[PDB]
């Protein structure tokens, strides 16, 4: 049996204030760009349609120095921090950011059509455009993330597989980390196993693989570490109807249709696929900038932040514009030519933290080590995630107790 | 499906003359017409399509023409070489069909 | 350029089921429609069916439908025509016929094969 | 990459002769081919782009015509500046590719 | 009119590196396409390589990827052909071909230079 942390855990009346000052990633909004001899990166890839995973490492607060200390006994009595405020400040103006591919997989537009495509070629694919869906979210956990995609199974063995099969699909659940793709209006797929022609989704996502968060299996988990609050919005609409090109691989059958005759003695394509669109970026419609306060979590672990250690998941498509650059080859001509100038593009993402913190004792009695070791072995010994890559923050020397000097500390002092 | 109509079924020509075949269709068919040529021995072999385009390395002296349900094929200035067996051929539809067959000989 | 080659002449009992082969040789072919002809003793061609792997079309003459399938594959540029329930009157000449990718239509059949002899007797 | 064969790879001629040089691709490259002339001690030199077009400050007694995977050079009323040899190119894919060649000598 | 200039003879030992190059004199040309070419005694013409700086392409043939290198330069409209590892097979003639922007097409190569001999021995 799982019981609340209100019963195990008391709580004292410290504060202290946490925060960044300021976090900058600047880069190229669609691909790595890299030495052409060398493997090494040299501008990394920055998007506004990129997972932002912070993991975030505090003090021990057994080993903190503390003006005083009576207030606990060390033979008996540990302590823990808990979380009770967090602000994401977010910085940039808002914008709209687009993508495309050079050589997207469109056949025709199905909107509206007045002519019937009665002859096939060899390569119709053309130069398209997009703006993605709006997203915003926020999670908050002790524990890294977990999202769901569609990949690839292992077929049966009963019967062999001819080239162009259609690939076994399955449900898959992984971890999130720092820089995985959004969904942008496509699905949660792996781009890369499910399609072969490389020339179906845009050039950010097409070698990717686009995950969701599993709500459903985070709010689940008995013990509820993986998630202390969570906000989400999302919104699209569909701007454009076209076709795909290729060959059938599964008929239309008979009984659905009437056989034509001349330009229409043959059936056009029915892989018909839209466009998507988010609509409107507007300032009333943010939930960035604005603070936190973790009164009451859903689950069983009210905020306690077990190992000193802390888990902040962002998404935030509303600041998404691309700049272009421009540089001159040569300067000594008065007549504008084309090849006199270079174009580039760039991306520029900021942002801040910040947090309140309270202190709380744990009483180390038989029945509350047994609880615990059950729960997690690794507290009692200390009183992993060595594979996977976040953006890591260390704020074992950013604390204060003077809390009306911050911005967030005075409104935490206002509301009580 | 759609039956076609060849005239005539045989016919005999000399070397320099003017030979034209009539093909009838029993519905109409636009200009989804074209016509084979066949020697025995060996496979059949395009002449023209669409009812009045030409096929790339056979000469100008064979012509076609025609629309609708009547089409025609014209050979002038006959040749030793030119004496088979021709076939019409309507694609109207994904139900192909093909003619009677017309067999010119020496006269 | 590119050659049709078809399998050798076949010998069959009636009840029994025929394959032939027609596999394209030279350069680079990308087949585009796919076709099957055949030639009676002392009687004319008669189309026997049509597949088109693009617009997914396969079509066959109301005379033979359920006993012709026509495949074709494209890893190896091979087609395969499949007859069941032979009778004696199946004793012909058969003729593949192919079009390619690139051409102005689906029914320019510029490329054809030799020809398969089949006799279906005791 | 395409593959690209050039007959024949070496002819005779006298002045005022025609002649034909023909050109076969591996593949359907549509209308991109273009004919080179190339002398000794000089740098080739561009006759036909496009397989019918005709560059610039050449004599009309050159022409070229063909599509899909076969094309032609004819040369009128040859002319003794005319002994040269002369390469097809595609221009299909952006791997570019040379012919054989074909030398034309004196007879 | 506009008249291309390339550098000397070169005589190299095998497992040396060359560097060629290939200059634009009369007038302002605003190239389009750069491409080399090379003729062994005895043999015919073999394409070396192609960059068209707008729309960003840079291709070789297979038999020469991580060997050949083809450079640009706008500012004093200058071509460079770099060859590592040279082979004794590599004693040609090699030609510059270029393509002036305003042109119908990319590979209307009207300007070429007049070869420069490149010897590999011992």
């Amino acid at each position: 049996k799982v019981v609340s942390t209100d019963e195990y855990v008391a709580r004292t009346n410290i504060y202290y204030h946490a925060g960044t000052s300021r976090l900058l990633a600047v880069g190229h909004p669609y691909f790595p760009i890299k030495k052409p001899n060398n493997n090494k990166i040299l501008v990394p890839k920055v998007s506004g349609l990129q997972y932002r995973v912070f993991r975030i490492h505090l003090p021990d607060p057994n080993k903190f120095g503390f003006p005083d200390t009576s207030f606990y006994n060390p033979d008996t009595q540990r302590l823990v921090w808990a979380c009770v405020g967090v602000e994401v400040g977010r910085g940039q103006p808002l914008g709209v950011g687009i993508s495309g591919h050079p050589l997207l997989n469109k056949l025709d537009d199905t909107e509206n059509a007045s002519a019937y495509a009665a002859n096939a070629g060899v390569d119709n694919r053309e130069c398209i455009s997009m703006d993605y869906k709006q997203t915003q979210l926020c999670l908050i956990g002790c524990k890294p993330p977990i999202g769901e995609h569609w990949g690839k199974g292992s077929p049966c063995t009963n019967v062999a597989v001819n080239p162009g099969d259609c690939p076994p699909l399955e449900l898959i659940n992984t971890v999130i980390q720092d820089g995985d793709m959004v969904d942008t209006g496509f699905g949660a797929m792996d781009f890369t196993t499910l399609q072969a022609n490389k020339s179906e989704v845009p050039l950010d996502i097409c070698t990717s693989i686009c995950k969701y968060p599993d709500y459903i299996k985070m709010v689940s988990e008995p013990y509820g570490d993986s998630l202390f609050f969570y906000l989400r919005r999302e919104q699209m609409f569909v701007r454009h109807l076209f076709n795909r090109a290729g060959a059938v691989g599964d008929n239309v059958p008979d009984d659905l249709y009437i056989k034509g005759s001349g330009s229409t003695a043959n059936l056009a394509s029915s892989n018909y696929f839209p466009t998507p669109s988010g609509s409107m970026v507007t300032s009333d419609a943010q939930i960035f900038n604005k603070p936190y306060w973790l009164q009451r979590a859903q689950g069983h672990n009210n905020g306690i932040c077990w190992g000193n250690q802390l888990f902040v998941t962002v998404v935030d498509t509303t600041r998404s514009t691309n700049m272009s650059l421009c540089a001159a080859i040569s300067t000594s001509e008065t007549t504008y030519k084309n090849t006199n100038f270079k174009e580039y593009l760039r991306h520029g993402e900021e942002y801040d933290l910040q947090f309140i913190f309270q202190l709380c004792k744990i009483t180390l009695t038989a029945d509350v080590m047994t609880y615990i070791h059950s729960m997690n072995s690794t507290i009692l010994e200390d009183w992993p995630l060595k594979k996977y890559t976040f953006w890591e923050v260390n704020l074992k020397e950013k604390f204060s107790a003077d809390l009306d000097q911050f911005p967030l500390g005075r409104k935490f002092l206002l509301q009580a | 499906d759609i039956q076609m109509t060849q005239s005539p079924s045989s016919l005999s020509a000399s070397v320099g003359d003017r030979v034209t075949i009539t093909c009838r269709a029993s519905d109409m068919i636009s200009n989804y017409l074209n016509w084979y040529q066949h020697k025995p021995g060996e496979a059949p072999k395009l002449l023209i399509y669409s009812a009045s385009s030409l096929q790339t390395g056979v000469p100008s002296r064979f012509s076609g023409s025609g629309s609708g349900t009547d089409f025609t094929l014209t050979i002038n200035n006959l040749q030793p070489e030119d004496f088979a067996t021709y076939y019409c051929q309507q694609s109207y539809i994904t139900r192909l069909s093909f003619g009677g067959g017309t067999k010119v000989e020496i006269k | 350029q590119v050659q049709l080659v078809q399998s050798g002449a076949e010998v069959k009992k009636p009840g029994s089921s025929v394959k032939v082969s027609c596999k394209a040789s030279g350069g680079t072919f990308n087949s585009y429609a796919t076709g099957w002809v055949r030639q009676a003793p002392g009687q004319g061609l008669e189309w026997m069916g049509v597949i088109v792997p693009i617009f997914g079309t396969e079509d066959y003459p109301q005379r033979f439908q359920g006993r012709v399938t026509i495949t074709a594959d494209e890893s190896t540029a091979t087609a395969y025509m499949e007859l069941r329930s032979l009778r004696s009157d199946d004793t012909a000449v058969y003729y593949c016929a192919r079009s390619r990718l690139g051409s102005s239509s689906w029914f320019l059949f510029e490329y054809w094969g030799q020809g398969t002899l089949v006799t279906v007797s005791s």
